[PDB]
């Protein structure tokens, strides 16, 4: 049954309301079977969803989508297997008090273009763990993949004891149906993710809202670091799925005394510097209405090189520009969602720390930041860098991505998503989203 | 319940475990919004740091390995002397139709222990045989499980031993938690409480009695599931050579080439420590003399056969600590789909993979190139001049060429066809199913320790050039 | 009669090795499951900080 | 030094002997040769500096 107009929108909202009110009376031992069946059947269909997403969206690499889809399923399953979310949580039997838990209701969900198929599994699983319901609002470019993913999870959950539906989605989205659904009366929480355009729209709506965003993440390289492994790590993490992962590297601040050598270390490998006229030919293409040209997202390096208007070797990886001004008017300081990068020059250590703070103050949400140095000889610089920076994750000698060798790089880390904030303005650190954000607890006496 | 909503009565407080009526605040206005109490955790943002930590390596094996010609009945005397009373035997029905499983039961019934045989194992484990076997096991309640055979009975026994010990743990969380090693997060339930496992091998050329691996195929969807962690290795392995004197050619040639590939790969992988290079080289040393002599005659030469048997389990020791590579996965899928026996699948594939990995330095999908790995060229050269196939003054590429010229002459007199087409594979269903097998052999743990990180368009190149009988070259 | 002999290959069950692997090795004795311990050493190693 | 030199020569003799004894099977020749291989490069370098 398709959805195009406001009337059938109200019809399926009433249907999923009736179904969610049906579902919020199950016991603990029969929610877990649904959760295992959904997680397993979501983890089986790794390959077809990646093939559909690359065929429909027109950008991206297949293998990276396969591995990040697998990781995003298994982490959510293994993290919350046996957690009390239904019925009685705790008690004090010799004084009468009992703490019980109760759900929220119906959640709206907004899905971007860049990670179209991985967030649907995450939001679907943590919704039906805690006895709720969910309505998805996809993007017009890649929409069949998200509906297919939600459909696989849904009919996986149906043949285990679930009601006749719990998950809904919109066919043929537009700019008015999303605003119709965000201001519908009986929904209770919205989950928005993506760029800075719609998270401010989600904030200013008078409803509870958390936003999963990303900031420009800087990397500081001082003079007492290894040089080869740093460049290898940056080039390895940045080219992963053409750099559409949430909060990858965006800027490299290099201290002066080891500056120029690092230049040729990018030159004798996949990077390509640019220092002449071509900067203008690439500064005119990333930012056309002040609002991030959507023609260079997810594309390889040579295609945006030729769309800029010049030629380049075929096997190149990264376009390196170098600017001196740090302000909002400069086009490279924005987040870019493309295999490009900008680098800066600093005098000494504290100047680099100050300039990195000035970079991270522009994104609005503190997510990560990186430092490359010796860690067995300068603990004071480590403590100073951890003291001055204001982000959620602070990484020392580690890429801001996933998939190396060994267990995992790093193995005690969540995915780059699942970390959301609740504001936009200033000095706002994000935090990881789980089932405790979706449950209201009550007490008797 | 039966309490005023205020403060100040008599006794301690009404009520004494309650906050004031203030300090409880909300964050919205609209609907069904419950308030909550305000404290210092609403006024503090917490941050985390993370340094780069190094890793550790290991060397793990079964506790005791007994080996040589005529050592089966003197090995299982010590299970009689201490202290077991009930037993269970897992095998294939072909071994039960011939007189092989009676060599255990006739000895065990002399002292007197309850024995029975589960002879229902197909060439692949099918996830429903193991449930009937586990039902038999916890109906009988043994405390020694003896696996006999090669390949399928061993890992069938491993899986039906892991659910005899824990009958409540369901299979799906085993398939989700434990899929690879290199990851110690978090832990496996404690086994070895009420049973223990003995492994007896029959065929010469698989090393699955010292490895913690199992692969189970599902009936309904046809989905494979690997399981892998070091709590599935047996407690005792028995390597006898009277059990293998009568197997025909070319069943011996398949196991020989299987052990060749298992030793050839596990020396060059990126997890190769220094505890396991020596035994990989020892396994490669012991085959090039004693394999053709065991192929042409036998059992008229009862010396080469037992040494090939022992060198097969040496390579099994080798690859259980540094893992396999790409031709392993491609061989599994090419064998499982077309019903080729496993063992000549990677006999056809190894030369193209050696030509694949031996590229000078294309820095397009490399990782930490200046950190631990020397090169994949140099270790192939080290194999070549350890094995004694070099002029005293040479360069690298000549040594590599002399290396892969050798095993083609080996494949000549062991008598195996030259491409997949001569094995009896039509062109129609192969060109139909090449893109099925192309990316399906990408995710199947390769990852893996291949020195060169692959991609999907480069694997169908190999799968085409092996079917036409060409060589991968650029 | 004249009977033949057998040979063996016996080792400890698990060997952990490399640079900086002492505290991450004895974490698994914490996670399972022991509660009491005893250390045997020489007094020179006890006089220094080992 | 020369507490390291004593242990080095001790391991030299332990590997030199256990290859030629009359109980040497084929599971333990390879690691005796690997132990003899790893000392002749890395022992004097560890003796002079360290």
């Amino acid at each position: 049954m398709a959805v195009t107009n406001v009337a059938e929108l109200n019809a399926l909202v009433e249907r999923v309301k009736k179904a969610q009110r049906e579902y919020a009376s199950f016991t603990q031992e029969q929610v877990d079977k649904i959760f295992r069946a959904a997680a397993l059947a979501a983890a089986d269909a790794r390959i077809p969803l990646a093939k559909m997403a690359v065929a429909e969206s027109g950008m991206g690499i297949v293998e990276d989508k396969v591995i990040k889809n697998h990781f995003a399923s298994e982490y959510i399953y293994n993290a919350y297997k046996d957690e009390k979310t239904c019925g009685v949580l705790s008690e004090d039997d010799t004084f009468g008090t009992i703490t019980i838990a109760e759900p929220i209701g119906i959640i709206c969900g907004i899905v971007p273009t860049t990670n179209p198929t991985s967030t649907a599994i995450f939001k679907s699983l943590i919704s039906l763990k805690t006895r709720n319901a969910i309505i998805f609002s996809p993007h017009p470019r890649a929409k069949d993949a998200t509906n297919k993913a939600a459909d696989i999870v849904l009919q996986a959950a149906i043949a285990a004891g679930a009601p006749k539906d719990l998950i809904g989605w919109i066919d043929q989205p537009s700019v008015e149906l999303s605003n119709a659904l965000m201001h519908h009366p009986d929904i209770n929480l919205i989950l928005a993710t993506g760029g800075p355009g719609m998270v401010k729209a989600a904030y200013s709506s008078g409803k509870p809202a958390i936003g999963v965003g990303a900031g420009n993440t800087p990397v500081v390289i001082d003079e007492t670091a290894d040089i080869k492994r740093a460049v290898a790590s940056v080039l390895m993490s940045k080219t992963f799925d053409n750099g559409v992962i949430c909060a990858s590297e965006q800027s490299v601040v290099v201290v002066d005394s080891v500056y120029d050598a690092v230049r040729e270390r990018f030159a004798t490998h996949g990077g390509y510097l640019l220092q002449g006229k071509e900067l203008k030919a690439v500064q005119d293409v990333i930012l056309k209405n002040g609002a991030l040209n959507a023609a260079i997202v997810g594309q390889p390096a040579y295609k945006i090189a030729e769309l800029a208007g010049f030629s380049v070797p075929e096997n190149t990886k990264i376009l390196i520009g170098e600017v001196t001004v740090v302000d909002e008017s400069e086009p490279f300081a924005h987040e870019k969602l493309s295999p490009t990068l900008a680098m800066y020059r600093a005098k000494d250590f504290e100047d680099a720390v100050e300039k990195a703070e000035k970079l991270v103050a522009m994104g609005g949400i503190g997510h990560t930041s990186c430092l490359y140095t010796d860690q067995d000889n300068q603990p004071a610089r480590v403590s100073y860098f951890g003291q001055k920076m204001k982000t959620a994750r602070i990484l020392i000698n580690t890429p801001a991505s996933q998939g190396g060798i060994g267990d995992l790089y790093n193995f005690k880390l969540a995915p780059s998503l699942t970390l959301g904030c609740g504001s936009w303005g200033g000095n706002s650190i994000s935090e990881n989203v789980g089932p405790k954000h979706l449950i209201n607890k009550k007490t008797v006496a | 319940i039966n309490t005023p909503a205020s403060q100040g009565g008599i006794g301690d407080l009404y009520n004494f475990k309650l906050a004031p009526s203030l300090t409880l605040g909300c964050g919205s206005w609209g609907g069904n919004s419950i308030s909550e109490n305000v404290g210092p955790k609403h006024l503090i943002n917490k941050k985390t740091v993370a340094k780069r930590a190094e890793n550790m390596l290991w060397h793990k094996l079964p506790k005791s390995i007994y080996f040589r010609r005529g050592s089966l009945p003197i090995a299982l005397d010590e299970v009689i002397t201490d202290g077991h009373k009930r037993a269970l035997i897992v095998t294939d029905r072909f071994l039960f139709n011939n007189g092989y499983a009676d060599q255990i039961t006739s000895v065990l019934k002399a002292a007197g222990v309850e024995t029975e045989v589960f002879f229902e194992v197909e060439a692949d484990p099918t996830l429903s045989i193991v449930r009937k076997g586990a039902e038999l096991a916890n109906s009988f309640k043994p405390d020694v499980i003896i696996a006999l055979g090669g390949g399928s009975p061993m890992d069938a026994a491993k899986i039906m031993w892991v659910m005899y010990e824990h009958p409540e743990t369901h299979f799906e969380e085993l398939a989700l938690r434990f899929m690879d090693i290199r990851k110690r997060i978090y832990k496996f339930p404690k086994m070895g409480v009420k049973a223990k496992m003995i492994a007896v091998t029959t065929t010469s050329g698989t090393g699955s009695e010292v490895t913690p691996f199992a692969v189970v195929t599902d009936d309904a969807t046809g989905q494979k599931y690997p399981l892998a962690d070091y709590a599935l290795t047996p407690d005792m392995a028995i390597v006898d050579a009277n059990l293998v004197m009568d197997m025909p050619k070319s069943l011996c040639a398949f196991g020989g080439l299987d052990a060749v590939t298992h030793a050839m790969e596990a020396y060059v992988s990126v997890l190769a420590s220094e505890f396991s290079d020596g035994q990989a080289l020892q396994a490669l040393k012991l085959l090039k003399e004693y394999l053709p002599a065991s192929y042409h005659e036998g059992s008229k030469n009862p010396v080469a056969r037992e040494r090939v048997h022992s060198a097969a389990t040496i390579a099994g020791i080798a690859f259980a600590n540094a893992f396999l590579g790409v031709c392993h996965s491609m061989a599994h899928k090419l064998g499982s789909q077309f019903h080729i026996p496993h063992g000549l699948a990677n006999a056809l594939l190894i030369c193209n993979v050696i030509r694949y990995n031996a590229n000078d330095n294309p820095t397009k999908q490399t990782a930490f190139s200046q950190y631990d790995r020397p090169q994949a060229r140099r270790r192939y050269a080290e194999i070549a001049d350890h094995l004694g196939l070099s002029a005293p003054g040479d360069r690298t590429a000549a040594k590599i060429e002399k290396l892969l010229a050798w095993l083609e002459t080996l494949k000549a007199e062991l008598g195996i066809p030259k491409s997949i087409r001569e094995a009896g594979v039509q062109e129609a269903d192969f060109l139909a199913n090449v893109d099925k097998l192309s990316e399906d052999a990408f995710d199947d743990q390769c990852t893996g320790a291949n020195p060169r990180y692959p991609l999907i368009s480069e694997l169908k190149q190999i799968l085409l050039d092996t079917y036409y009988g060409r060589d991968y070259v650029e």
